[PDB]
């Protein structure tokens, strides 16, 4: 029910939305199906701490207008 | 980044929101991360020469924003008496001296689409196409047409156009130049090259 943002190391910001309940594996599916980017080779960091496939957004405590780093 | 762009990201949400339950019309995409360039999109509105295009738009917002609206820039080329043709620059009350608080981003993207569906050629922003719109209404419609189908992606073209600007690019020209050149020039082949 809310919106995040994923910065690119070109530093474009992808505008997802997602909802707390959702997962690190289906939010990543979601930037590949915007974007190409598969899941393999795809690492995102909420505030240092890389996230993890089996978690959802809740368990990291994101919250909508929220800037996460996309690397590889 | 002082707290009135809390407003800016409610206004950010409501465009978000609006977009997807009530139209698909309207769109806005991040820039920076302190909320002060926005890339904006709107639907080119039904029956007009915008018709199935897709227009882009930079938005640059201010440090008083609640107040002193935003600077809105067209990106994609359009042809319209109140948008320039060249700078892009946007010839709307609300824009420069009759914004007000409680006013949205959706208003401002609605508000333009509504400008593209009634134009105003008494107070212009480029003199050529208002003179056109003005003197040869259907020649307008069919040049905004054209630039419609060339810039920001609408389907279809008038072939009267595409044969005199292939015959000009076959010159070794460039097409958005010899584009303005013809457009400018009543589409007159003989006087359009002539403008060098």
């Amino acid at each position: 029910k809310m919106f995040i943002f994923v910065k690119t190391l070109t530093r474009k910001y992808i505008t997802l939305e997602v909802e707390p309940s959702d997962t690190i594996e289906n939010v990543k599916a979601k930037i590949q199906d915007k974007e190409g980017i598969p899941p393999d080779q795809q690492r995102l960091i909420f505030s240092g701490q890389q996230l993890e496939d089996g978690r959802t957004l809740s368990d990291y405590n994101i919250q909508e207008f929220s800037f996460l780093h996309l690397i590889s | 980044a002082n707290i009135a762009v809390q407003r800016i990201k409610r206004e950010f949400k409501e465009v978000l929101k609006s977009e997807e339950t009530s139209k698909n019309q309207i769109k806005v995409d991040l820039v920076d991360e302190n909320f002060t360039e926005l890339r904006g999109e709107i639907a080119g509105p039904p029956d007009t020469p915008y018709e199935g295009g897709r227009y882009q738009l930079e938005i640059k917002i201010p440090e008083t924003y609640p107040f002193n609206p935003p600077k809105v820039r067209f990106i994609t080329k359009i042809w319209h008496p109140n948008i320039s043709s060249v700078t892009g620059a946007i010839k709307l009350d609300i824009l420069r001296d009759q914004w007000a608080a409680a006013m949205t981003l959706r208003t401002v993207l609605l508000s333009l689409q509504a400008l593209l569906a009634a134009a105003e050629p008494d107070d212009p922003q480029d003199a050529v196409v208002a003179n056109q719109y003005k003197q040869n209404p259907e020649m307008f419609k069919q040049t905004a047409r054209l630039w419609a189908h060339v810039y920001a992606g609408a389907p279809v073209s008038s072939p009267e156009y595409t044969k005199k600007i292939e015959n000009l690019c076959a010159m070794g020209f460039d097409r958005n130049a010899v584009i303005v050149a013809l457009s400018s020039k009543s589409w007159d082949v003989e006087t359009a090259t002539e403008l060098l």
